[PDB]
């Protein structure tokens, strides 16, 4: 059961190297490819990421695609890069220029086709194929145009798969770029149509995390990029090692959304917690169920405080009893029981798999499906409404040749998923 | 990943020796275009590329012209010490000047020489293979800059289409003056220049000579000193293009983010840390003092106050080392401050890059060694200021016709003054207009 | 020839060049190849905290 | 000294049976590397920090490890690091009599603290010609060595070695002893009764092989044969058949064998084996660091497969292994 | 945490240098701005971070800015010892004086300064992240610090707001007198000063010129001896803010304990162990001993007798080897006597703080070594027969318009005489009203 992997413009494909470094340190895979690992339970899923090229070595099924080259041959430079396939990096000879119409319509035409051809290649040779990854940001320019075509593309040829997606996106408090929310609101508008689930994070969320849970002095894009690669290969963990309550993709999917516009979901990552402090605070359940719904640990701006639970679920990784675990989730169901939607009698699935990552005695990454994810999306609108009465900036965009009605249909889509989320916020059992 | 450079008339001629002099010493080519024959490793490296093309020798020549109409200039490059450096035949000069005379330099005398001009940029344009814009150096107050500045724009705009042009263009102080037409060349300039540029950068001569006096300790300031400053400004806009960094800003990315309207393409710039060495050892510099340090009116390169007016775009370019944690919470300071005013319709008002290459230190250079700066251009509606005196210099001057018939016996219909003055009048209620707030009753 | 004192006395130094103040003239002449500024304390990593 | 060292390396790719060549940049300013790649013109890694390199370990015929692979220093890829190493190219010949031979650790790590690198070293009994030509012992070590103001170094042994150390400075009689103590011959080691202790590469590159010398000296131990022989893959498999199946590190110590040159010593005294096995410790350093800190392998090991020494563990193989790094490597 | 210090005119920046000069030696740093040559380690103590700021090459520079209309005492800093100590830009110099115009130095000649001082401070204000206070050091009786002291308080108090402002002022003295127009300059002053400050200090000249004659051996004292005494009292009260102690006090303290109401919040200043090196070592000073000085008129700055009047609140600082049993025991025999009243709605009469810093001992100085000291700040109505005064000798003076012509002249209404001359009436009023017993009504 193996997943193929996209990695697009410049935040996803820094993330990605991350990621296979995590990757390949949990299988002990050297950078050279060749396996150096100390437990057979490492190499008996191997494949589910990894294919075999001849002799030792070991080639990652993915693969990387941006518009101006820097980037690639940046990761192709980096201390791993050399695991990676020559044929599965294609890239173009000019930007995107933070622009949505020239990376989607465009060279993203130009290019697209050769993408396809390598995914096609990696999927036809699998011998059971699972659900794609791409990691992409919204707010850009080449992550948002081709990732979501090649999302289109993907699930147009595959629809009976299934479409993940991570997903980086604008904040107000610090942009890098001025013309972030005509990127956003026309990515959001692709994605709620194409996925079956989009994980989110804003990178405000990573720094507080950064800065008050761990305490660094200096954190880089590493540490964040880093973060977010312990969620995304937390979340695939009970596809890959034995357990007592084994899960899946799909287990995920049919137990969180309840109806199909509601994919969108809040990550965490618990045992978050500083050198200085470790010695004072050993790991448990509890602890562990304690941090896991604290907002202080979500990587998003919204706060579950204003919203309330439809659905969530909880992987641990470690060895540990059932009976706490279920009794856990039923007592804080049962405390903070406005918080959860009350015509589902029981909100949380847990999962529990028995080999943790390396240097933890236990861990796990939390899922939520919560209606407070509205306000991020209000707050992008709100700023498209300011820009789009004045057309700050459109003749770029109408340059490269979009119509103005797609502006206001990206618009309408977006509001309509805002006000599909509050209405169920606010609504009687009747 | 390359860019041409067309200096034309004096002072960008001027302007360009002090460019390429850094430029070279950068890269780390010598006066004579090679490099030093013992650091050659084997596998050399591409970061030349942006400004210099090498011959199959390993000799280095860089992507420039130098034009002008007056010899002495080009004697002077011909005949100086970076001799070896250029080829000869992009050192273009004619027999004599225009004479302050746009219209000498445009229809008479510049109709010859241009051809030359564009086979020669059309000869470097044919050994690229990712040409990404031209930047333009020149004076719009004397005839030569102005007219053949327009002729050659013009003809580039056809010819090259849809390539950006960027142009550095010192424009006529407000009361500092050097010669009586002054306002007529640059009237005339600017109606060209509106519709054939993609960007233009201001320059005042008084503002640099201000900056060199409170910064610097210069009491005697000379033109090597601005045009080091100027040259600075340059390497700092093109250092994205060249070194590894964090945040890289790709040309076309000045102009998605710095540009509302087809119109509204001049910008302010600005440099934060000229300081001297005797200063430089009382004060650390980190990032915010240099951050709050680039929106004083005090660090400004053009004489224009930027408190009676209201930002509408700012691209904050960051080198050497910074980290973006601290570039965020310096944004984040200079937008809670009361005297710094953006337009309603602009709330995403910042681009930022950053890169990790520090400046570089000149042999004869007055500016202190540091380990990072930072620069801006900016537009602000506060340039409709600039533009107001200039046009009441010349309504001054032609109400009695006061030079005309120069223009007219060179060539140049009477009518064309009143359609420029008619244009620039055009900008100005561009600017008002931009500048207002509809909509507030809801 | 003017002499050096009366020189450092004068109120304008030479064309394009930075003057010191006559209160400083006699003091040892300042370095120009340190670079100057505060060095940013980077230390420490995310992957410590996440893998231990 | 330097702002930039620059050297052409060769790397042996286990999974192709290939020789690669690569171009390896060192900044001394703030300790960064850089690798290209000659046959294609192509970045192979960026300026990144890595601290556990340092300049003292540049210098040719050394052996690197980058990111899990090694890397074996060929030749000066810039002039620049050719003119800063115009010198240390000369091989010159330091003896030590009978009377040294109970200091020769001593010796060897005072050698190794003046910046000089030895090319190799044997325990021989010359011919009586250049016993008398040169005003040696019958018994003696013969060290070869270079680096950088050789001679004005190796002058302070007179002093604090009274009357056991020879220098030779000639090169017609550093060509004589060349063809004479080393190369193809005969050997001073036993056939029963010893033990062989071998000095891994990683060691002898960090330099600890002194102290070892002298410790197994000051244990009371017997030294009745040294040399230092380089090991081909199929020799380093030769070496540990026993190991295969046993130890889950069998092939990193083949590749740390592979790597580089190692010293061979041989040990006589009573119960030798036994003797050697508890004067080295148990095969991980962990152990070692909390039960046996006295051990050789707590202070000149970080792994199991970088122990630092290595010795005999059964009884039935002291014979071999002496017969095959005295007389198999040395005679052929 | 952080202070900055604002010196204004003449006796402002005397004064100044005692201070610097104090605080340089107390804490360690070389007259070059450098640690001792001794260390090869880091930095581990914050409590320089005060007055001082290092670089990153480790240069410390202080906190403070030097203004002055007339060059000569800034000049005489620039080519004094301190020459390296201070940022060029910290030393503010003018053209010409304000000769002794109160006119003068608001209206005509501080304008054009007083920008230049508000960008620096801002500059200054900029480089905190706990700023607790301004402190401020000028005298009355003059032109610029007058007039610019005035200006320069109010455009503080606009911009920087709720931010603590603390004046230490040398006042025109009761019956020595250096110039005649002295009470119109601190009438026109208090006027100003009244409004804009939030603790006023007073001092007289014939004071400290008592105190180093009756207890010092000093027959002939001159400006320095009375500056390194105002240097030793401000070293006192910050040191509160510098080092370990049983019983801190942050300058808000101050505020909330000593002023009652918000125009009552001029305060009296003494201090105890003054005393010459040949008494010193036949005399142990335990705090009894101290604590009973402090209260004798013999000890006090300023020129009044406070037998006049009743106590409101008082502050003692007690530095050195003291144990809080001492103090405690010291108060309750002072509040014993008879001679010493305390205004009856103020029963818990007294603020204690206790520091482990003892005072500083300088190279050419003339005060002893001693292990302990206390300095004392207190409120009173005694400070009324001073204002009475000054303004019996305005009357005086203000009667026949004696010298106003030249104020009128430099740009001042008449007017303004009356109102100054009015309000300082109602400050009496207040002090009148505040010391009337209240408990008469049942
Ligand atoms: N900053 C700077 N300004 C210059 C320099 N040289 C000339 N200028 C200014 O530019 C204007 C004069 O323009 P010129 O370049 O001399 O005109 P031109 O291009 O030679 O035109 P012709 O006189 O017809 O040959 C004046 O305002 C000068 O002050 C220079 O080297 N640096
Ligand atoms: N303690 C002390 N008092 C001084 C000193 N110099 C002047 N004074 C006093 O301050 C008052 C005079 O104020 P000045 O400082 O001379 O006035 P100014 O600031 O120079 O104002 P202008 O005369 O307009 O320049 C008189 O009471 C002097 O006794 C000094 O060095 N130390
Ligand atoms: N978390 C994270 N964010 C990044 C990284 N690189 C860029 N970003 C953010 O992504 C946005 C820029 O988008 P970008 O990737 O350049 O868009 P593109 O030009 O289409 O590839 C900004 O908000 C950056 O802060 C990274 O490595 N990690
Ligand atoms: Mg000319
Ligand atoms: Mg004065």
């Amino acid at each position: 059961r193996e997943i193929v992997c996209v990695q697009a413009g410049q935040c996803g494909n820094q993330i990605g190297s991350k990621f296979w470094e995590v990757i390949s340190d949990e299988h002990g895979v050297d950078p050279t490819g060749t396996y150096q690992g100390d437990s057979d339970l490492q190499l008996e899923r191997i494949n589910v990421y990894f294919d075999e090229a001849t002799g030792g070595r070991y080639v990652p099924r993915s693969v990387l695609i941006d518009l101006e080259p820097g980037t690639m041959d940046s990761v192709r430079a980096g201390p791993y890069g050399q695991i990676f396939r020559p044929d599965n990096f294609i890239f173009g000879q000019s930007g995107a220029g933070n622009n949505w119409a020239k990376g989607h319509y465009t060279e993203g035409a130009e290019l697209i086709d050769s993408v396809l051809d390598v995914c096609c290649k990696e999927a036809e040779s699998c011998d059971c194929l699972q659900g794609f990854q791409i990691c992409h940001s919204l707010g850009g320019g080449t992550g948002s145009g081709m990732g979501t075509l090649l999302i289109s593309k993907l699930r147009e040829q595959y629809p009976d798969r299934i479409m993940m997606t991570f997903s980086i996106i604008p904040s107000p408090k610090v942009s890098d770029t001025v013309v972030e929310p005509y990127n956003t609101t026309l990515s959001v508008h692709q994605l709620v149509e194409n996925s079956d689930e989009s994980m989110c994070i804003d990178n405000e969320a990573l720094y507080d995390i950064c800065f008050r849970t761990l305490k660094l002095t200096t954190p880089t894009f590493g540490d964040l990029n880093h973060l977010v690669s312990a969620v995304v290969s937390g979340v695939t963990c009970c596809l890959r090692f034995p357990g007592q309550l084994n899960s899946d993709l799909r287990k995920l999917a049919v137990n969180l959304v309840p109806f199909p516009r509601l994919h969108f979901f809040m990550m965490g990552f618990a045992p978050l917690t500083s050198r200085g402090s470790q010695q004072y605070r050993g790991l448990s359940v509890p602890e562990l169920t304690q941090q896991m719904f604290d907002a202080k640990n979500m990587m998003q701006a919204a706060d579950p405080r204003h919203g309330r639970y439809l659905t969530a679920s909880a992987l641990f990784r470690g060895r540990m009893s059932t009976k706490e675990v279920d009794e856990q989730m039923l007592n804080v169901q049962n405390k903070n029981s406005s918080y959860f939607i009350e015509w589902i009698p029981n909100n949380i699935k847990s999962s529990v798999c028995d080999i943790p990552p390396k240097g933890l005695k236990m861990a796990v990454t939390f899922i939520g499906n919560n209606t407070c994810i509205q306000e991020m999306f209000r707050r992008v609108g709100e700023q498209f409404t300011l820009m789009f009465r004045r057309k700050a900036f459109l003749h770029w965009y109408t340059g490269e040749g979009m119509d103005e009605m797609e502006f206001t249909e990206a618009e309408s889509n977006m509001n309509d998923l805002v006000s599909e989320y509050q209405q169920y916020q606010d609504a009687t059992i009747e | 990943r390359e860019a041409i450079c067309i200096h034309i008339g004096q002072a960008g001629c001027q302007v360009g020796n002090a460019c390429w002099e850094l430029f070279c010493l950068e890269h780390g080519i010598q006066p004579d275009g090679a490099m030093p024959s013992d650091k050659t490793i084997g596998v050399e490296d591409d970061a030349f590329n942006t400004f210099f093309s090498e011959t199959g020798a390993g000799k280095h020549v860089p992507r420039a012209v130098f034009l002008d109409l007056e010899p002495t200039v080009v004697d002077e490059v011909r005949t100086g010490t970076y001799r070896q450096l250029f080829h000869p035949e992009q050192l273009i000069s004619g027999k004599e000047d225009a004479a302050n005379n746009y219209a000498r330099g445009h229809y008479t005398i510049g109709k010859e020489i241009v051809d030359l001009c564009l086979d020669r940029i059309r000869k470097l344009a044919d050994n690229c293979t990712g040409l990404q814009g031209f930047l333009v150096y020149h004076a719009v107050g004397g005839g030569t800059g102005s007219g053949l500045g327009a002729l050659l724009l013009e003809r580039l705009s056809v010819d090259y289409g849809k390539k950006s042009k960027l142009g550095y263009t010192v424009y006529p102080s407000p009361q500092v003056s050097t010669a009586v037409v002054e306002p007529y060349n640059s009237v005339l300039s600017t109606h060209s220049l509106l519709e054939h540029t993609d960007v233009a950068a201001m320059l005042d001569n008084e503002a640099i000579y201000d900056l060199t006096r409170r910064n610097l300790d210069i009491e005697r300031p000379t033109y090597t000193n601005l045009n080091r400053l100027i040259g600075q400004v340059v390497s700092s806009l093109t250092a994205s293009l060249r070194f590894d960094g964090a945040l890289n800003v790709d040309l076309t990315e000045f102009q998605t983010n710095l540009v509302p309207y087809p119109r509204i393409h001049f910008v302010l710039t600005s440099y934060a840390p000229v300081i001297s060495a005797e200063k430089a050892y009382h004060e650390q510099l980190s990032v915010s003092e240099i951050s709050n340090a680039v929106f004083e009116p005090a660090s400004m390169m053009t004489k224009c106050d930027p408190r009676h007016g209201k930002y509408m775009a700012c691209c904050l370019m960051y080198r050497g080392d910074v980290v973006p944690k601290d570039v965020n919470a310096a944004v984040a300071t200079i937008k809670t401050k009361r005297t710094i005013q953006f337009v309603d319709w602009s709330p995403t008002g910042f681009k930022c890059g950053i890169n990790y290459q520090p400046p570089t230190v000149v042999p004869g250079g007055d500016l202190a060694k540091v380990q990072r700066a930072v620069c801006m251009i900016a537009n602000s509606t506060a340039i409709a200021e600039v533009f107001a005196r200039i046009d009441h210099k010349f309504d001054l001057m032609y109400s009695k016709r006061a030079f005309v018939h120069w223009y007219v016996g060179e060539g140049m219909e009477e009518g064309e003054f009143s359609e420029a003055r008619e244009d620039l009048a055009a900008l100005e209620k561009d600017y008002e207009e931009v500048g207002a707030e509809s909509a507030d009753m809801d | 020839v003017t002499p050096e004192l009366q020189r450092t006395y004068h109120r304008f130094g030479e064309v394009g060049c930075t003057r010191r103040h006559y209160g400083r003239a006699r003091d040892p002449p300042i370095d120009e190849t340190f670079r100057h500024g505060i060095r940013t304390e980077a230390g420490e990593g995310a992957r410590g905290c996440l893998q231990p | 000294a330097l702002e930039r060292y620059a050297f052409k390396v060769d790397y042996c790719d286990p999974q192709a049976n290939l020789v690669r060549q690569y171009l390896l940049l060192y900044f001394a300013e703030d300790s960064t590397i850089e690798m290209h790649d000659l046959k294609t013109k192509r970045v192979f890694l960026k300026r990144c920090a890595y601290p556990s390199l340092t300049p003292r370990e540049l210098f040719i015929g050394a052996t690197v490890g980058v990111f899990s692979r090694s890397l074996k220093l060929v030749d000066y890829g810039d002039e620049v690091t050719r003119r800063h190493f115009s010198g240390s190219e000369a091989e010159f010949v330091v003896f030590i009599q009978e009377g040294g031979l109970c200091h020769m650790g001593s010796i060897i790590d005072r050698m190794h603290t003046w910046e000089l690198r030895i090319t190799n070293i044997r325990l021989v009994d010359l011919p009586d010609s250049l016993c008398r030509d040169l005003g040696v012992s019958r018994r003696c070590v013969a060290i070869l060595f270079k680096g950088s103001n050789a001679i004005e170094k190796v002058g302070g042994l007179s002093t604090e070695f009274p009357n056991m150390t020879v220098v030779v400075a000639e090169p017609s009689d550093v060509n004589s002893v060349r063809g004479a103590a080393f190369g193809p011959g005969g050997t001073t080691a036993v056939m029963k009764n010893c033990s062989v202790c071998v000095i891994k590469p990683h060691a002898i590159m960090s330099g600890y092989q002194g102290a070892i010398i002298q410790r197994l000296i000051d244990e009371g131990f017997h030294i009745t044969a040294l040399g230092m022989y380089s090991l081909t893959v199929a020799d380093a498999e030769d070496f540990l058949e026993v190991y295969n199946g046993v130890v889950p590190e069998y092939q990193r110590l083949v590749e740390q064998m592979s790597s580089g040159p190692c010293w061979a010593v041989q040990v006589c005294a009573e119960n030798s084996v036994s003797a050697l096995r508890a004067i080295c410790g148990p095969h991980d350093p962990d152990v070692c660091h909390v039960l046996f800190p006295h051990t050789i392998r707590s202070k000149y090991g970080v792994d199991r497969t970088r122990n630092g020494v290595h010795c005999t563990d059964l009884e039935e193989d002291a014979p071999l292994e002496s017969e095959f790094f005295f007389s198999l490597l040395q005679n052929a």
